[PDB]
């Protein structure tokens, strides 16, 4: 599935619904540590609606039981992620994720 | 038929993005894409299309070129230059 692993605690009870907007800060890697991306070095955060499938599916299940302000670590599964496949040329064939991910505001 | 530029290239990234990232359909990302760069090589003919244009017409031209740095090079890297510029001419349209 997904894993999520806090690193800095939000307040415990605003949570996102779906249709909400989620700001966030990023930086994903792969299981080894290798950066792909980062919205930190573009000084601007990523917003997408909850419950979409704008993002993969790790996103949609990590981020949905995530509180404002809290920072954590998601571990996702190939399968909650890019499977088989993956993203040529970016993310390779079954790659277990890892996003640094800090859930900023709703809207 | 009479369709306004805002709703045209609206339509058309979300197309090309669904084809790209979400079907690894490359071939058919430049199948939508192309035409609407087409349209706007021969350039406004309203308000609204010039309007569009002084706003949002260096960042597609731009990402077009991107787009044929990628044809030349097989750098994945150039079409997702692209995509950062189509992206924000994206949202805001929206
Ligand atoms: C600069 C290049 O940057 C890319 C993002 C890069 C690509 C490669 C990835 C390593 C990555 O580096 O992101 C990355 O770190 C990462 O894996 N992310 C991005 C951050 C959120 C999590 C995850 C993700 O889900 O990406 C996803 C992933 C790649 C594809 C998703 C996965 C879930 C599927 O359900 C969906 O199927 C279609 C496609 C990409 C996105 O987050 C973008 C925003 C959203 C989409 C493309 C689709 O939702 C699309 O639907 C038609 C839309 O509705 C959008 C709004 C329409 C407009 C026109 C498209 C804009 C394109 C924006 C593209 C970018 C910013």
């Amino acid at each position: 599935g997904v894993q999520v692993e806090t690193i800095s605690p939000g307040d415990g009870r605003t949570f996102p619904k779906r249709g909400q907007t989620c700001v966030v800060h990023y930086t994903g890697m792969l299981e080894d540590g290798k950066k792909f991306d980062s919205s930190r070095d573009r000084n601007k955060p990523f917003k997408f609606m909850l419950g979409k499938q704008e993002v993969i599916r790790g996103w949609e299940e990590g981020v949905a039981q995530m509180s404002v302000g809290q920072r954590a670590k998601l571990t996702i599964s190939p399968d909650y992620a890019y499977g088989a496949t993956g993203h040529p040329g970016i993310i390779p064939p079954h790659a277990t994720l890892v996003f640094d991910v800090e859930l900023l505001k709703l809207e | 038929v009479a369709i306004l530029w805002h709703e045209m290239w609206h339509e058309g990234l979300e197309e090309a993005s669904r084809l790209y990232f979400g079907e690894r359909n490359v071939k058919g990302m430049f199948e939508v894409l192309e035409p609407l760069h087409a349209m706007m090589e021969r350039g406004p003919q309203t308000l609204k299309e010039t309007s569009f244009n002084q706003a949002y017409g260096r960042d597609l031209m731009e990402a077009q070129e991107w787009c044929r740095k990628y044809m030349k090079s097989g750098n994945v890297k150039d079409l997702t230059q692209a995509w950062d510029l189509y992206y924000h001419v994206f949202r805001r349209i929206s």
